[PDB]
């Protein structure tokens, strides 16, 4: 949604629609001592607000990044 | 999907696992049923190929653990 | 000059930076000056490629630290 970026919102006020794809990237601060994986899961509109396990969390389209990784993580 | 921390993890880990094959040979699918079964039904091409977590997704390896110890048993 | 410990560093810190390109366009140099200024005084070339240590040239991070304090503020 537009309310994900400032810029944006404010645009918003403006105009009555909006159709698009962001991106998103996420980026995290780890040494190379450390150790540990995240998962980024992409939940489709109507779905619902139910809570989930990893491994379910895995049967969505997903990114599982190492918390090493420097790059940041692009996620369309 | 997958993404080892390869990049930042150093050398200290293997990446692949070596090992010799599966003393083993290949078995056939589909292709037996296909004469007698009533239908033969087809799955979702999405479910083909997504390695999603098992519902006996999870095990855990301690000090505590003994070789021999089962960490899981899996039935086709 | 400079000689970065990659070859004894392992690979348990990252060498280069990998990071999105500045969101701004390249800004031209004495060009606009050449008709109205009194001169133009060239600079030895010997110090137009040699990187020295800035006299604000150092900065301290710790655990101390909170993120959004300031390390240093340049300005050109």
């Amino acid at each position: 949604g537009p309310h994900l970026n400032p810029f944006l919102l404010h645009l918003s006020q403006m105009y009555n629609g909006w159709v698009g794809n962001m991106r998103v990237r996420i980026m995290l601060a780890g040494n190379a001592f450390t150790a540990g994986k995240i998962i980024v899961s992409c939940i489709p509109p109507g779905f619902g607000s139910h809570n989930l396990t990893i491994a379910q969390a895995t049967l969505f389209p997903h990114v599982i990044a190492d918390v090493r990784t420097l790059d940041p993580i692009e996620v369309p | 999907s997958s993404v080892d921390g390869a990049s930042g993890a150093g050398q200290l880990v293997p990446e692949v696992n070596a090992s010799d094959p599966l003393a083993m040979d290949p078995v056939a699918g589909s292709s037996t049923a296909v004469a007698t079964a009533g239908q033969v039904n087809p799955i979702d091409p999405w479910i083909i190929n997504n390695f999603v977590q098992a519902p006996q997704g999870e095990f855990t390896i301690s000090p505590n653990n003994t070789p021999g110890d089962v960490l899981f048993d899996l039935s086709l």
